């Protein structure tokens, strides 16, 4: 987006350098020279009217940080509680289905 | 000095994330001496932060550890080794920011 | 002229021709002047320099950059139409060499604001990122107490299927 | 100065600023180690906009040869008794920016012929050393059918046409 | 505002697709399939020319000593032609300012015949 | 005077980790050989194997004749103690992994007959080693067949 | 540097576009006077953190837009702020891969 | 027919067990802090700074 915007804005400047440049060097071209500086002038202006005056970014960023830091921990702590559990059932119920076929092998 | 040792150490780590050097350096037989590998090894205390800090150009780092392997010094002798690692990294590098923007730039223009 | 492709292996490779413990250690994080490159890189400074140094500030300190972008961009357009208003009267004016200078002055403005934007927007990402990460471990661990509650969906088929056999 | 043909000398700096007459200032620098700090090549430095100047009165010189736009440039070094009189030195070709000096025929196949019988000799002295061969009716180490195989082939027919092959 | 207080903010580490290769004229490769399931059984599946254990060395001798005469033969096959090259004889003349020849005949038949006596007398 | 985007994901990578997880690894899968496990994995997928080849065992219908079947941690030996002698394998999921055919012992080994040797050329033998195991890859009836 | 060929004119015009490019506009943001940590030393008020990550902020979790559809920081928005078929799209600020 | 079940089962459960144990692993196990909100823009600046890796 902001990449957008520093093109935006040179080539802003891009159609009026051409622009004097043909001048100097035909109506047809004025034309669209001066509806493409239009165009990209309000498509600057558009883009602009996007990035905000915006807030936090400590304050509010320190503190959501912050909580985004504890609530990892407890839910690495959550995750992990359910794997050890998890992991449990797949260890010994592969030896249950080890056990049956032990018992059927030895038939 | 110390500083005189840091700032040549810092240098020859960020030359060596270039194949050409890299390719110089095993051509020149620097890497078959058992000296050079000690070095390579003393090398990798640039992967703490507090080294890493001052690391303007970090593709080395990847490329140290590469060096550690024992068999990519053994070879890298050839051209077409620097050749081919030079190509993919610089692919990777414009390929991945151009083909961001460009994904980005067709699908808001066709969705449209 | 005499040099070559830099001089080759040399000094800290001599001294590491050692064995089990003679090598000198790692050198210390020199917090200030270094010469990477060629640039001297030193430590301790800013990342969207001011424009106070080195150029003319044309915006007040209140800076609300969105105001200060549209006013800027009015300028350049109105500035340009000057100096079309130039090329009218006096292609030779002395003026003509200070509009052109003028609008260069402008869209550099704009670049200032662009990059107090770029640290917005590293603070913004420092900010969130956690956030999605946030909702995708929430969302993971969701997928397990389910996935779990289905195979214990599976343990209760497995105690159906016992009657379900006899 | 050792081999001037196994020397290579650039300037990145240099590199973006070329193209023709670019080429021929190039060589003219001076650190170059082709180029001569006396011969007349050096006052062609000093002269402006000379256009003729290799003809009326003579000297060593240099002038491009054969010129790709890109990056091919090749640089010919002359010795001219006289007007219309041109005796050609030696050639140095510069590619992507890096100049070279034009090896010899001659001189060339034989030094890489040399590197090759010297590489087949340390060959020839490894096989020397593994061979040996005791005298002694010995070699130096250190360096069928039962007949009953008629009716398994029989079988292995027979069970190629019970089991056929599939791919 | 002014002061930014930095706090401890930890980042995990985004790697959820890989470009294991990257080819020319863009193309993107995303070989990383992500998988353990069947990585278990990739890893059972685990669990230098022919032989070359021995004459390695007289093996990569020849070999390379083939390369050069081919290298050679190129290039001699390039002058062929007037093909991408060249053949413009700049009258020149190697001049050796010493008694270089000489010498060098005399140590070259010396070694040589060293080598012949050493190999005979061995034998 | 254009300044660009910030390194971001690519920075975290820096500070936090060092292993460069941008560009290509193929620069490590082509220069690099891989590492190999030790006894730990060796051993442990010998099992989950032996585990596999019980699953596809039950499930095929082994031959009544004799089927003596030991899995031996890794290989089913099929054994008649008659004249033949086969070890079946398999090499991945159950679902449509083929069979392999690693040995072909013949059992017929008569003392009075041959005398210090076997009773049919190697060679022959080899031949069923890739025939009767191209025909189980056919994944037809492969214990029957 | 003549130029002014009408085809390398042409030329000119259509990079240019294509580089750049009923109102389908973004609902014009009324400025705020108090920030979130400067202007209404409001500090973190747990409210603004609870805000930004569920509810719409219009100029700090997204863009408004006008026909009412939300656009997010890492969506990608396609506007049309001149009364012609070619539309601005406008790609996500974020662009998290 | 309890072995079929118990396979796709545990075949979901050797998934979400491995979640599990990316995360015991990885993810969710070290949640270290050190550097954020400074070095990593003053990394920003310097590989913008920087455009071989920009």
């Amino acid at each position: 987006r902001l990449t957008q915007l520093q093109d935006a804005v040179n080539s802003l400047a891009d159609q009026f350098c051409n622009a004097i440049g043909v001048l100097q060097q035909t109506e047809e071209y004025a034309q669209l020279f001066a509806a493409l500086i239009a165009r990209t002038a309000k498509d600057i202006d558009v883009l602009i009217d996007s990035l905000p005056s915006e807030e936090s970014t400590a304050a509010l960023q320190a503190a959501s940080l912050y909580k985004l830091e504890e609530e990892n921990h407890e839910a690495a702590t959550c995750l992990e509680d359910v794997v050890y559990r998890g992991d449990m059932l797949l260890e010994k119920i592969q030896s249950a289905l080890a056990d049956i076929a032990q018992s059927q092998l030895k038939t | 000095g110390n500083r005189l040792r840091f700032q040549l150490e810092l240098e020859f780590v960020q030359c060596l994330a270039n194949p050409n050097y890299l390719n110089f350096l095993a051509q020149r037989g620097y890497f078959k001496d058992k000296a050079f590998v000690n070095y390579l090894k003393y090398l990798l205390y640039w992967k703490d932060p507090e080294y890493a800090k001052y690391l303007k150009y970090p593709q080395c780092l990847h490329m140290l550890e590469l060096l550690q392997y024992e068999h990519f010094r053994k070879e890298l002798v050839n051209a077409q080794c620097a050749k081919f690692i030079d190509e993919q990294q610089i692919l990777h590098w414009q390929h991945y920011s151009r083909k961001r923007m460009r994904l980005q730039q067709a699908l808001a223009e066709q969705q449209q | 002229a005499l040099p070559p492709p830099m001089q080759y292996i040399k000094e800290y490779t001599d001294e590491n021709i050692q064995e089990g413990l003679a090598p000198k250690p790692p050198p210390p994080i020199k917090d200030s002047y270094m010469m990477f490159g060629n640039q001297f890189q030193c430590d301790d400074l800013i990342i969207r320099p001011l424009e106070s140094q080195g150029i003319e500030r044309l915006h007040p300190m209140q800076f609300d950059h969105k105001k200060e972008l549209r006013k800027l961009n009015m300028s350049i357009l109105i500035n340009f139409l000057d100096l079309l208003d130039i090329l009218i009267r006096s292609p030779g004016s002395i003026k003509r060499e200070e509009k052109l200078e003028d609008l260069k002055l402008l869209f550099v403005h704009v670049h200032h604001l662009i990059n107090e934007y770029r640290p917005h927007q590293a603070r913004e990402t420092l900010r969130v990122m956690m956030e999605v990460q946030k909702r995708q471990r929430l969302e993971t661990a969701e997928r397990f107490q389910k996935h779990l509650e289905r195979v214990i969906e599976m343990i209760q088929n497995c105690l159906a299927s016992l009657p379900d056999d006899l | 100065r050792d081999n001037l043909l196994g020397i290579s000398w650039v300037d990145s700096s240099w590199i973006p600023i070329l193209n023709s007459g670019s080429v021929l200032d190039y060589f003219s620098e001076r650190s170059n180690p082709f180029y001569d700090r006396t011969c007349n090549n050096e006052v062609v430095k000093m002269q402006r906009l000379t256009l003729e100047h290799l003809n009326q009165m003579v000297g060593i010189e240099y002038i491009l040869l054969h010129a790709q736009e890109p990056i091919l440039f090749i640089i010919r070094k002359q010795q001219r008794q006289s007007p219309a009189q041109v005796i050609p030195l030696a050639d140095y070709y510069i590619i992507a920016g890096v100049i070279y000096q034009a090896p010899d025929l001659g001189s060339v196949i034989n030094s890489r012929v040399l590197t090759a019988v010297h590489g087949i000799q340390s060959a020839f002295d490894e096989a020397m050393s593994y061979c040996r061969y005791h005298p002694s009716k010995g070699y130096w180490w250190h360096f069928s059918s039962i007949f009953q195989r008629q009716r398994v082939d029989a079988l292995l027919l027979d069970l190629r046409q019970k089991f056929p092959p599939k791919f | 505002m002014s002061g930014v207080r930095a706090v401890r903010i930890s980042i995990e580490s985004a790697c959820e697709k890989q470009v294991h290769e990257v080819g020319l004229d863009g193309t993107e490769t995303y070989l990383p399939p992500l998988s353990m399931s069947q990585n278990l059984a990739r890893l059972a599946q685990r669990i230098f020319q022919p032989s070359l254990w021995p004459w390695d060395s007289v093996r990569n001798n020849l070999r390379s000593a083939l390369t050069e005469m081919c290298v050679l033969y190129d290039v001699l096959s390039i002058v062929r032609d007037k093909k991408f090259m060249t053949l413009d004889p700049v009258s020149q003349d190697a001049l050796p300012p010493k008694q270089n020849p000489q010498t060098l005949q005399l140590i070259s038949k010396k070694k040589s015949l060293a080598g012949a006596a050493q190999i005979l007398l061995k034998g | 005077a254009r300044l660009p985007s910030f390194a971001i994901p690519y920075a975290i990578d820096v500070l936090t980790t060092g292993s460069y997880p941008r560009l290509p690894t193929c620069i490590r899968d082509k220069i690099i050989p891989p590492d190999p496990i030790t006894k730990i994995e060796k051993q442990a997928t010998l099992h989950q194997l032996n585990q596999i080849l019980r699953h596809r065992l039950v499930t095929t219908d082994l031959p009544p004749q004799l089927a003596n079947l030991t899995v031996a941690n890794g290989r089913v030996k099929f054994r008649v103690e008659g004249e033949f002698e086969a070890t079946l394998t398999v090499m991945g999921d159950d679902p449509d992994v083929p069979w392999r055919l690693l040995k072909l012992e013949i059992l017929v080994e008569d003392k009075e007959t041959g005398d210090g040797r076997a009773l049919v050329h190697s060679m022959q033998i080899s031949f069923i080693h890739q025939l009767v195991q191209s025909r189980l890859f056919a994944d037809e009836k492969p214990l029957q067949d | 540097l003549s130029r002014n060929e009408i085809i390398q004119s042409y030329l000119s015009r259509q990079s240019s576009l294509l580089s750049s490019s009923a109102r389908q506009l973004h609902v014009l943001v009324p400025q705020s006077p108090p920030t979130d940590l400067p202007g209404l030393t409001r500090e973190v008020t747990q409210d603004d953190l609870d805000r930004i990550q569920a509810s719409q902020w219009p100029g700090v979790n997204g863009c408004q837009d006008t026909q009412g559809n939300w656009y997010d920081w890492t969506q990608c928005i396609s506007l049309d702020p001149h009364g012609d078929d070619g539309r601005l799209n406008i790609l996500p600020y974020v662009c998290l891969d | 027919q309890l072995q079929k079940q118990l396979k796709e089962a545990e075949q979901i459960l050797a998934t979400a067990v491995y979640q599990a144990k990316e995360k015991l692993k990885s993810i969710e196990k070290a949640r270290k802090g050190a550097i954020s909100s400074e070095e990593i823009i003053k990394y920003a600046h310097r590989i913008s700074a920087s455009n071989a890796v920009c």
